């Protein structure tokens, strides 16, 4: 709200704990290049030589 | 084991080899032959650091 | 008796490939081989030799 104002500190350290938690989720995220989209499938495989 | 004496040893009747299971496949890299694997990677996975 | 000779005449022999992998250099030919197949009809059925 607008109580930010009068404390400049609390938003101030509010910015340096998102700048943290950012920093912190960008060193340790998987990276790909497309997520999972296709529907899950399972294959079955047999053999019969000849 | 012959009447004879004489013994009949599997080498006797076929060749035997250090051959290969799956003989239907034949990889060539660049024209010379290889062999690879495919790297399917995981569902939860990175793909740059793996 | 019977039952071991329904046994090995409804079958499904595999009979494999006329000329495959590994096949000797300058080979043209490459089909499959059918022996057996399983029976379909009771009168196929009626028909297994037995002596
Ligand atoms: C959205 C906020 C709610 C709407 C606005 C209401 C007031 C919010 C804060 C505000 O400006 O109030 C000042 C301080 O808060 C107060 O005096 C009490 C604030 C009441 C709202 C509760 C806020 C805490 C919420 C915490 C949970 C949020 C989620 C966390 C993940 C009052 O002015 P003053 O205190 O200087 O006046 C008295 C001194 N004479
Ligand atoms: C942030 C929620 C919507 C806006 C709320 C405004 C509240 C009135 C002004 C502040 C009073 C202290
Ligand atoms: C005032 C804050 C309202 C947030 C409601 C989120 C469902």
């Amino acid at each position: 709200a607008n109580y930010f104002i009068d404390r400049p500190v609390f938003a101030w350290v509010l910015a340096i704990i998102m700048m943290l938690a950012g920093g912190l989720a960008i060193m340790n995220l998987p990276v790909a290049q497309y997520p999972q989209i296709a529907p899950p499938t399972i294959t079955v495989s047999a053999t019969y030589p000849g | 084991v012959q009447q004879d004496g004489s013994q009949v040893l599997l080498r006797d009747v076929a060749r035997v080899e250090l051959g290969a299971e799956d003989y239907s496949t034949v990889a060539r890299y660049n024209g010379k032959p290889a062999a690879g694997i495919a790297i399917k990677l995981a569902a939860g996975a990175n793909a740059l650091d793996t | 008796d019977v039952i071991s000779q329904i046994k090995v005449q409804n079958n499904q022999i595999s009979g494999g490939q006329l000329g495959g992998m590994p096949q000797a250099a300058d080979q043209q030919l490459n089909a499959s081989i059918i022996v057996q197949t399983r029976l379909q009809t009771p009168e196929e059925f009626g028909k297994i030799l037995l002596k």
